[PDB]
RNA sequence: CAAGUCUGGGCUAAGUGGUAAAGGAUGUGGCGCCGCGAAGACAGCCAGGAGGUUGGCUUAGAAGCAGCCAUCCUUUAAAGA
RNA sequence: UCGAUGUCGGCUCGUCGCAUCCUGGGGCUGAAGAAGGUCCCAAGGGUUGGGCUGUUCGCCCAUUAAAGCGGCACGCGAGCU
């Protein structure tokens, strides 16, 4: 989605983080400059976004530019963001984890049991007009016990991963039973 | 099972002054202890030692004891009526009378006189069973 | 209970808590975690109640992680007894949780569920908590 | 169901019904007699065949009463269709009955009446989730 | 009845705050509480 | 008790100030983004408040209303196994 | 504090706290009544005589409206024992 975005001078970074603006640094394989980017807009788009779909970057220049974000750290002591990496396009083919829809009903959920979909944003190299969205996964056949993985997947004409493939991406274990006690 | 966890949940303990010799500090120390017991009617005691920490626990170290032998005796008499009565063994008391000589059982209990005695010695006793299980469960 | 099988010690060094977690700061399991708000020394004895607590809430249900783990041994001299003459023996295992720690995480459990849980099992915690959602929580990558 | 301020509405059984275990007794706490639900009764579960009759009962306070006889309810009618006698004790994916598609349609020839719809497709959806409530499958 | 955690019992307890404490008015009575 | 009952702007109603924690609470004042506001319920007030079905199971009973499990469909203005 | 601050219990004399054993008020109650249970308010005043033991404490006899728990150098030996 969009996003406006504005260039920083290097000026009291905790200071211009306090003042409301969200600071950061944009770079990829050329450029990369020092910006501030306030929490509003940021958070609102960060969340129903994420690091899978791309934003534009609208500085004083309007130079709108194409990103997705690669590294946002936290503040750990009440969740927060103090930082963040943004990681410019063009038609250069890179990576990116992107989403996981999972349709269906593992047999893992009639006597007992639920889907840990352990890797649920898997990681794949591909350019950007190559960027898809919802990338699904069958689960109508996950028993119980035993469970998917790796990149046995539906990878769209264009997906070339980088997985394993063997990297467990997804299992189905069991519920929390009441019956338990022990010692000894 | 062998288990008997009673929690200090219904205990009274208290702490007198030492008995006995001592010195400036049998006077002054709440050293005796007196763990009780309410739901038996048990008390222990203690002032072996010259502290309180040490006796209440060693104090109950026992009322564990005397417990388990009193919780106990009640096993003996509360499981020695549930079996029954009958075993005197003396002459006059048979349930089933077993005989080689004419050969043949007889069960008293029932009025039933079989003829096959060897041949029960074998384990068959469906039938003399068959009638236990209605001479005995008859009257309840 | 839940201590480590083995130790190439017994007793440690008590040492102290300087504030911000380190790591375990962010989600990464479940749905919905709880995350430590003071630091201390949780005991094995805690951890574990509100383990229970929880599968006890919801009963036949979702899966539990617990994030931290009592490795930390935890010495007490006897009573009545006056200084010195040795460390005391080891009376239990603590983990030592710091701000902004997530100590647990539910998954296959309905947002009412998740809550109501969490908020059970930090009754049993001798801190104050928090619970959290997911979405920058996300350090994939 | 039919009136109130004094009705009662349960599933008869079939072929006999007099004494008290199944429900002879419940429609006399709310008014009734045993004269006028037992001989002078069966002429309709005479008819319905045997199994279940869901007909009902409304007092009056004076031995009379509207039994609106009823068709049997959604929970055994699929019993028949798969042949199962309980259904499951808890119901979901297994069950240890089938029902193919127009197996459900077999019934169709049955309930039309008071479902809410004359046709049979636009009332038979409603027998599906009966088997979504004892389990009995749905071969397809 | 008297207590430092008071709070709403069933769907009809009603929380009010008269002479600076905190009290819990309701149909039934086994659900009044001040606290305290 | 020596020097401002000094100036401008807020907050608190507890004598807080002039001790204490978990944890409680439509205390107050101020920022937030979401509901959803002539398919004009936000509250009262007027009528509704359905059918297979009492879901199956369990069980003396379990008829929405111990509990295990499933939670689809029919009729309209509306109505949940 | 060792150029000395006499230590248990008893007796005598009390006085104070309330986390109340009676008695007065009161809300819940699985409160029919009578009688209880539990919590709230409230010390104004009361809070027995014996057997045993140095005992404190306890157990027991006989009563009672009740036979409260604690502080005061586990109150009180220039007051006694
Ligand atoms: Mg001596
Ligand atoms: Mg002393
Ligand atoms: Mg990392
Ligand atoms: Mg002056
Ligand atoms: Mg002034
Ligand atoms: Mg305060
Ligand atoms: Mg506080
Ligand atoms: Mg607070
Ligand atoms: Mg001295
Ligand atoms: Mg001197
Ligand atoms: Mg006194
Ligand atoms: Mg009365
Ligand atoms: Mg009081
Ligand atoms: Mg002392
Ligand atoms: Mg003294
Ligand atoms: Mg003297
Ligand atoms: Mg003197
Ligand atoms: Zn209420």
């Amino acid at each position: 989605y969009r996003l406006k975005a504005y260039y920083r001078e290097g000026e009291k970074p905790s200071a211009l983080r306090r003042a409301g603006k969200l600071p950061g640094v944009m770079y990829n394989r050329h450029l990369n400059r020092k910006v501030y980017v306030d929490l509003v807009e940021f958070d609102k788009v960060f969340r129903q976004a994420s690091i899978h779909h791309v934003i534009v970057l609208e500085l004083p220049d309007g130079q709108s530019l194409p990103t997705l974000v690669r590294q946002v750290n936290l503040d750990k002591r009440r969740r927060r963001p103090e930082h963040v990496d943004f990681f410019v396009l063009s038609d250069e083919p890179v990576e990116m984890y992107v989403p996981l829809r999972f349709v269906g009903t593992p047999a893992g959920v009639r006597a007992g049991g639920v889907l840990q979909e352990i890797h649920r944003d898997i990681l794949v190299k591909v350019s950007p007009r190559n960027i898809p969205e919802f990338i699904e996964v069958d689960v109508s056949g996950l028993e119980i016990g035993d469970s998917l993985h790796a990149s046995d997947l539906k990878l769209p004409p264009g997906v070339e991963l980088a997985v394993s493939p063997e990297e467990t991406i997804a299992a189905v274990v069991p519920p929390e039973d009441v019956e338990k006690l022990a010692e000894e | 099972e062998v288990e008997v966890v009673l929690k200090p949940e219904e205990l009274r303990i208290d702490v007198m002054r030492a008995s006995g010799p001592g010195g400036q500090g049998v006077n002054t120390t709440d050293s005796a202890v007196r763990v009780v017991h309410l739901p038996t009617g048990i008390t222990v005691t203690c002032q072996t030692t010259r502290s309180q920490i040490k006796n209440k626990e060693l104090a109950l170290k026992i009322l564990k004891a005397r417990l388990y032998e009193l919780e106990r005796k009640k096993r003996e008499e509360e499981l020695k009526a549930l079996r029954g009565e009958v075993r005197p063994i003396e002459w006059g008391s048979q349930i089933r009378s077993y005989v080689l000589d004419k050969n043949y059982v007889k069960d008293h209990r029932t009025g039933l006189m079989r003829h096959d005695p060897e041949n029960v010695l074998d384990g068959d006793l469906m039938d003399l069973i068959w009638a236990g299980l209605e001479w005995k469960a008859g009257r309840r | 209970m839940l201590m480590p099988r083995r130790m190439k010690y017994r007793k440690q060094q008590r040492g102290r808590l300087k504030g911000a977690t380190k790591g375990g700061d962010y989600v990464a399991f479940g749905d919905y975690g709880l995350v430590a708000l003071e630091p201390a020394w949780i005991t094995a004895q805690q951890i574990e109640a509100a383990r229970v607590a929880m599968v006890r809430h919801f009963r036949r249900g979702g899966k539990i992680f617990i994030r931290i783990f009592p490795d930390k041994p935890y010495t007490k001299k006897p009573l009545e007894v006056r200084m010195g003459k040795g460390k005391g023996n080891v009376e239990g295992y603590v983990a030592v949780v710091k701000p902004g720690r997530v100590m647990f995480e539910v998954a296959g459990v309905t947002e009412e569920q998740a809550m109501e849980a969490l908020r059970i099992a930090g009754h049993k915690l001798p801190i104050k908590t928090k619970i959290v959602r997911r979405d920058a929580y996300d350090e994939a990558q | 169901m039919k009136k109130v301020v004094a009705v009662v509405k349960l599933q008869l059984p079939a072929g006999k019904a007099t004494p008290a275990p199944p429900v002879g007794p419940a429609l006399g706490q709310h008014g009734a007699n045993i004269m006028e639900f037992v001989k002078a009764f069966n002429a309709a579960t005479a008819n319905m065949g045997d199994a279940i009759v869901p007909v009902e009962i409304t007092i009056y306070a004076d031995r009379s009463f509207t039994f609106v006889t009823k068709t049997p309810p959604a929970s055994y009618l699929i019993r028949k269709a798969a042949g199962l006698e309980k259904g499951a004790h808890k119901p979901g994916r297994e069950k240890v009955g089938r029902i193919t598609w127009e197996q459900v349609l077999e019934i169709a020839k049955q309930k039309m009446p008071d479902l809410n719809t004359t046709d049979l497709e636009a009332a038979a959806r409603m027998i599906a989730g009966s088997a979504r409530s004892m389990g009995v499958e749905v071969v397809g | 009845k008297v207590r430092a955690s008071v709070k709403r019992i069933c769907d009809k307890c009603k929380v009010i705050r008269r002479h600076g404490r905190v009290y819990v008015i309701c149909e039934n009575p086994k659900h009044k509480q001040r606290q305290g």
